[PDB]
RNA sequence: GCAGUCAAGCGUUCAUAGCGACAUUGCUUUUUGAUUCUUCGAUGUCGGCUCUUCCUAUCAUACCGAAGCAGAAUUCGGUAAGCGUUGGAUUGUUCACCCACUAAUAGGGAUACCCUACUGAU
RNA sequence: AGAACUGGCGAUGCGGGAUGAACCGAACGUAGAGUUAAGGUGCCGGAAUACACGCUCAUCAGACACCACAAAAGGUGUUAGUUCAUCUAGACAGCCGGACGGUGGCCAUGGAAGUCGGAAUCCGCUAAGGAGUGUGUAACAACUCACCGGCCGAAUGAACUA
């Protein structure tokens, strides 16, 4: 079944350990990139404000 | 649980130790694993493995 | 195999680490637990154990009509 | 699908109903074969029970020796006349629709075989992969 | 079927037979009938249900009488058990019995079904249906007393030890407070109770070994008794018939000691009495609990008994006991032995030099593997399990072999162009090709060709 | 879960008024067996 | 035997809107920095990949095997404005809308319906509203900061940045992962009137829900609707009715690439060495140019081609190896679908056929 | 079914004026599975599909108890209707009954534009 | 369905029965006031969430006579009882001890000693102790209550009824 409680708990921790974990990292990952393309946009505007 | 201490067995072998203050905490605690020990499927007048309790008393 | 061998087994290796308590406490339950079950059970097994509980009390009615 | 199958099988066209005459790729001398019946069916309503590349079948020899004949015995395809998807891609298809006779357990009825038999079930039965002559 | 019985699952009493019928016929087949329903179908309705609670009992009955050995013409040795064992005329009549109630129960069918189709009404049909099912009822409570034994020979049937006449065995027969028990389980494979009191082994116990890369049951008796010489209780009566019927040899376990329930008198005397026995079975005798006797300096009259019972000609002493390992495995080596006594091309070399077999140096300098080493080769399955599972780890193709460079062995394939991937193209000297049409196309440059 | 009919106690006439109207003649047939 | 047919979508009517709406996200984690939950792009075509493959103890591990993908316009998206949702017993409550001080002729011209007759006056008390001090907007933006539980951002897309004409923007409202709501609307602050990769959400390795409307195929009955056999009323009776432009809602979607339109050789796996861009020859089917970011993705997503979806990063955290293997790409289909296509590129169809009448 | 026995009780009061609870005994077509190919006036009009839902007294799929359960699988029973129950062979006929698959191949019930309901649309 | 007396219907409205071919009440000019019938007074609904004694807690409670009823019975759920019994000369619960001989009683058996089993089934001392209810050894063995006494002190048990 998709709904038992045996194969859920059993995936709960599974999904507890290395899932998660390369979830939290991708997530970290992904930060980089979503902050750092504000300071190439904002030295695109100093290239405008010179 | 809380308010309930558990203590491996000193000097007597495949033995466990538990203590507490609160009887239903402890006692529930100790049917919990007995229950998450439980074989299934199978004959339990030949199949023997499973934890229980040697008795239950007082710290003192 | 190897005809009777559970008896075999249960004297060099015990019944269980605790049978005895359980076997024990299902009697202790028992009384609850038959009538809790004759309150319950609409339809048909209310017949069935009732004819059961019935035939339970006649005989020891004979065994208690024998002196 | 029964024993002896070793690992699963991927899906596949279907080209094989039942009452569909195939040739017999053995070296025992049987011709043809006509499906009766499959293991490992689907269940639906009003369906015709299909067969393909690896499926395993109880079936006739509706000519070969006589012996062997008005008798039932199981068989393994080896070409499907029609077009399936290796995942490793390509599309093909052999021309000729073929099914050789083996126990239910999966051994080979005869020791030979004659013409080619698909990828699939040459990985899929070893006892096929042992007496082939041919892959594909 | 030979050999085994074990797809009888249970024989139910008579009442739980009958509730169980009855109980199945009430949930599967329909229920619910009004008067103002047709004829037709309230007749239908009532067959239906017979038919149904009669083929819920012959459904059962031929479990029952299949799965019955049909002991008549199987084997004389597993009928001799069974005679000695399973009440031999009670096991008969109790299945002709319970086979004569299932052609009454078709009888009984066939008149109702019969009758039925002659329905009418409610009080004559619904009557009619209740007549049926108590009548197939009496037939029930006739035959509820053969039951109970039916269940308690099939509870034992199934836990024999099982043993193919025709095979070699090695009846293996001591007395009681003999130590066969103890000298069967340091020689086998085999649980038997070393409880030193005379009735400890109940039946046919069996124990394995091998010998010569071949197959050998040890049967065991429960000891014996023939003061009467012609009627053995239902235990002794066992190992009888196995020394009567096993095809196979015979070894005698002597213990000539005083730790028997009897003095040592009675055991040649039962030896010359059950002589008649040992017609074909190259009987050998073994002394065991001997390293407390030591019977080099045993007496004169005990010693002419030792002879007498010298007079067959297949009979063979030894010394052995229980808690030494070489004379024991010994004599079941000599006796496995005594058992088998009872029981490719050439080349020619077409050719002038030799083809020598090819092993080279290093499948002889490496060490045989060791199971528990403290540190040893890893048989990288067990690389795998200590980081991940044994189906969800990726194993790297490369860095597993020789290359001119290890830091590019991880290194893409590039493997494609535009088109006529590369694979078709690579060879070494591509560079001399090239050089050599570079040397053609400056021809060719120059000579106004490409105008 | 899936909980079951609840059968009525609703007029759903048979029973009640017509059905003991005959048993009040039951209760001539009970005059009736007291004659014995 | 079963029903022929499903019953979850059971009232099956147009949808009211091309942009599938986000329903659900996943709750929030109030550890991390923020995340954006989701992404909206442009639906173009098709292709077909093959990729070697890190599958543990699956039949094809270490194979190469062919498999179909699809391909989505993703452009920069920026930014415009943000809303605050408070918990109340109703659900939750629209308190307050703010905006970013300077908006495209794009979003002013999706609020608009009839363009070109309008006077455009879109924003033009809310720019002014933007005094020296931006005073009512504080105030109506700290209030956001103190309630509003969550919070979401407004985008739009720059659909100028693509071969379609349509010339009118997708609004939509995205929801954040993140905590410190106070942050969260700083973060966004700073982020007004400026935009959004979509390499900065996702990556590869990665699986994400696919929202949109399908095709539509108007009014088909029974038959083919259902797939249902040919020779009171129950709602569950096979009626005809419409096909088609429903919503719907397609996951566990591996993605294979995170694309790059300033990276030339966009179609270059580490095999090919060819400088091509994913863009096949002859364009797409009813889709132009590729030079923008994309994505592959395996399966097929609902929709048609030149049809909106928005995108969503797969709601919790899954446990399939799946949903973690990682991808590898071996080669990249580059051909033309207008047709059996055969070359990738026009200078492989010179060499292949030679030069021509026309050629010179 | 019929006829007893046993007989909690009932009867202006009651064995014996008389009934009667539950078991038991009487063969009812054969004590050693040898079989017996017994379908013996089926007197009615439905039969067979497209195809929807509901009931459970569940045939498998869930979880459980006890059973000589050493295991595998089976024998029963309990909560359980969430999901599933086939392709052929044979008669105008539903009566009758096989082959093989699969996890199983359980039982039951319920002209037509006109207004309504249903599917969809402003 | 066979007979006979009487009544209601049919021709006959009206209040109540939630609504009605058969039930309760009551037979009519049009109108006003008053008072009642049968049935009812949590709200729909005019009329009290009136007072008083009890009972009952239903995993489909029950809510009206004849207008959906079943008994027999089963029930360690609750109540009121009857009749038998024991009891501060110590009631019952609970703890401990005692729980002996010929005896391992008779054949039965290969082994069967209080209990695989058939027959019998007693007597001494006894406060009490059976040729011995269950536990169980191949046998024995060991343990318990039923049978008694101690230590604590007030009521309590059995059968039957509704």
């Amino acid at each position: 079944s998709l709904r038992a409680s045996s194969h859920l708990n059993a995936k709960s921790v599974k999904r507890r350990g290395v899932f998660q974990k390369a979830v939290d990292a991708r997530e970290q990952r992904i930060s980089d990139k979503l902050k750092e393309d504000l300071l190439k946009q904002k030295l695109e505007d100093l290239k405008k404000k010179e | 649980r809380d308010g309930v201490t558990i203590e491996f067995s000193t000097n007597v072998k495949d033995e466990i130790v538990l203590s507490g203050n609160s009887v239903e905490d402890v006692s529930q605690n100790a049917a919990d694993l007995q229950q998450i020990c439980r074989v299934r499927n199978k004959d339990i007048r030949k199949f023997l493995d499973g934890i229980y309790v040697s008795h239950k008393g007082f710290i003192t | 195999p190897q005809n009777d061998y559970i008896e075999r087994h249960i004297k060099q290796h015990g019944k269980r680490l605790d049978h005895e308590e359980r076997k024990r406490k299902r009697e202790a339950r028992e009384s609850h637990k038959i009538s809790e079950r004759a309150q319950k059970l609409t339809g048909w097994k209310g017949k069935q154990f009732a004819k059961k509980r019935y035939a339970e009390k006649v005989s020891m009615r004979k065994k208690i009509k024998a002196h | 699908s029964g024993n002896g199958a070793q690992g699963t099988k991927f899906r596949i066209s279907l080209g094989l109903p039942v009452g569909a005459i195939m040739n017999c790729a053995d070296n025992s001398g049987a011709r043809n074969l006509y499906i009766i019946a499959v293991k490992g069916s689907g269940s639906r309503l009003n369906r015709l029970p299909a067969a393909s590349l690896g499926d395993m079948v109880m079936a006739t020899v509706k000519k070969g020796k006589p012996e062997l004949r008005k008798k039932v015995m199981p068989a393994i395809v080896v070409r499907q006349a029609k077009s399936w998807r290796r995942r490793d891609g390509v599309f093909l298809y052999f021309e000729d629709n073929a099914g050789v006779i083996a126990n239910p357990k999966g051994e080979m009825k005869g020791s030979a075989i004659t013409g080619p038999v698909g990828k699939e079930c040459a990985d899929l039965w070893p006892r096929v992969a042992s007496n082939s002559g041919v892959v594909v | 079927m030979q050999l085994s019985w074990k797809d009888i699952p249970t024989v139910a009493p008579a009442n739980d037979l009958l509730d169980i019928v009855l109980n199945r016929t009430q949930r599967k087949t329909p229920t619910v009938i009004r008067p103002g329903f047709k004829i037709t179908r309230i007749r239908a309705f009532y067959m239906r249900k017979v038919k149904y609670t009669g083929e819920g009992f012959v459904e059962k009955f031929e479990d029952i009488l299949k799965g019955f050995p049909n002991i008549n013409d199987v084997h004389p040795f597993h009928r001799d058990l069974m005679d000695t064992l399973y009440e031999k005329n009670h096991y008969k009549i109790s299945l002709a019995a319970i086979s004569r109630a299932k052609s009454l129960v078709e009888q009984v069918a066939r008149d109702y079904v019969r009758l039925l189709k002659f329905g009418q009404s409610l009080f004559q049909c619904k009557q009619l249906k209740r007549a049926a099912l108590g009548r197939m009822a009496t037939i029930v409570k006739k035959l509820r007393d053969p039951l109970a034994y039916l269940e308690q020979v099939r509870q034992h049937i199934g836990r024999l030890p099982s043993i193919d006449p025709n095979t070699r065995t090695l009846l293996i027969c001591g007395y009681p407070n003999v130590g066969k028990s103890s000298f069967l389980r340091c020689i086998t494979k085999s649980d038997v109770d070393v409880q030193p009191y005379a009735f400890t082994t109940k039946s046919l116990y069996v124990g394995h070994f091998d010998y010569k890369y071949l197959r050998f049951q040890a049967i065991d008796t429960p000891g014996i008794l023939d003061r009467p010489t012609e009627e053995m209780n239902n235990i002794e009566m066992q190992s009888i018939y196995a020394i009567a019927h096993l095809r196979s040899c015979v070894l005698y376990f002597m213990d000539l000691s005083e730790q028997c329930g009897f003095t040592i008198e009675a055991q040649v005397k039962l030896f010359h009495s059950i002589k008649p026995l040992f017609a074909n079975k190259s009987v050998m005798v073994v002394i065991n609990k001997t390293d407390i006797i030591r019977p080099e300096d045993l007496d004169e009259e005990r010693a002419q008994l030792l002879e007498s019972v010298k007079e067959v000609p297949g009979v063979e002493i030894m010394t052995s006991s229980c808690q030494l390992e070489e004379n024991v495995m010994e004599v079941r080596n000599k006796a496995c032995e005594k058992l088998l006594a009872s029981r490719v091309a050439q080349p020619q070399a077409r050719d002038d030099v030799k083809r020598t077999p090819f092993i080279p140096e290093s499948v002889k300098n490496l060490k045989k593997y060791d199971p528990e080493d403290p540190n040893r080769r890893k048989l990288a399955r067990d690389i795998e399990a200590e980081n991940g599972g044994a189906g969800v780890f990726n194993v790297n193709l490369k860095d597993k072999y020789l290359l001119e460079d290890d830091e590019w062995k991880n290194d893409i394939m590039p493997e494609i162009l535009d088109g006529k991937n590369v694979y078709d193209f690579l060879d070494p000297e591509i560079a001399a090709k090239l050089q050599a049409l570079e040397e053609e196309e400056e021809k060719l440059e120059n000579e106004g060709f490409y105008n | 879960m899936r909980v079951r009919k609840r059968q009525s106690r609703r007029t759903s006439t048979k029973l009640k008024e017509g059905i003991k109207k005959k048993a009040s003649a039951h209760r001539k047939k009970e005059k009736k067996m007291a004659k014995k | 035997a079963p029903r022929h047919g499903h019953l979850g979508f059971l009232p099956r009517k147009r949808a009211a809107s091309i942009r599938a709406r986000v329903k659900a996200f996943p709750k929030d984690d109030r550890s991390k920095p923020v995340a954006l939950t989701s992404f909206l792009g442009y639906k173009a075509g098709m292709t077909t990949i093959v990729r070697d493959l890190d599958r543990p103890g699956s039949k094809f591990h270490k194979r190469e095997v062919v498999e179909a993908v699809t391909v989505v316009d993703t452009p920069p998206v920026v930014v415009v404005g943000v809303v605050g949702y408070v918990e109340t017993p109703r659900g939750l409550r629209s308190l307050t809308t703010v905006w970013a001080e300077h908006l495209s002729d794009e979003v002013k011209r999706r609020f608009y319906k009839n363009w070109y007759k309008s006077k455009k006056k879109a924003f033009t008390k809310y720019s002014a509203k933007y005094a020296q001090d931006g005073a009512g907007i504080e105030r109506e933006l700290a209030r956001i900061k103190k309630y509003a539980s969550v919070v979401r951002v407004l985008v739009h897309t720059q659909i100028r940045k693509t071969p379609l004409a349509q010339k009118k923007a997708h609004l939509a409202e995205i929801q954040l992962n993140g905590g410190s709501i106070s942050e969260k609307v700083d973060w966004a602050r700073e982020h007004f009137e400026k935009t959004v990769a979509v390499d900065s959400v996702f990556e590869q390795n990665e699986m994400i829900d696919a929202i949109a409307v399908t095709k539509g195929h108007g009014f088909e009955g029974v038959t083919h609707r259902w797939g249902t056999k040919k020779l009171h009323v129950m709602w569950s009776v096979a009626r005809a009715g419409q096909r088609g432009y429903h919503s719907r809602t397609s996951i566990n979607h591996k993605i294979y690439r995170v694309g790059k339109g300033d990276d030339e050789a966009n179609g270059a796996t580490s095999f090919d060495r060819t400088k091509k861009t994913i863009t096949p020859m002859g364009g797409f089917v009813h889709y132009g140019e590729i030079k923008n970011d994309f994505i592959m993705v395996k399966g097929c997503i609902p929709g048609n081609r030149k049809r909106i979806v928005t995108l969503r990063k797969s709601l919790y955290t899954n446990t399939s190896r799946k949903a973690l293997e990682e991808v590898s790409l071996k080669w990249i289909d580059t051909a033309s679908k207008f047709g059996k296509g055969r070359f990738q590129t026009p200078a492989e169809k010179h060499a292949f056929m030679g030069t021509l009448k026309k050629d010179l």
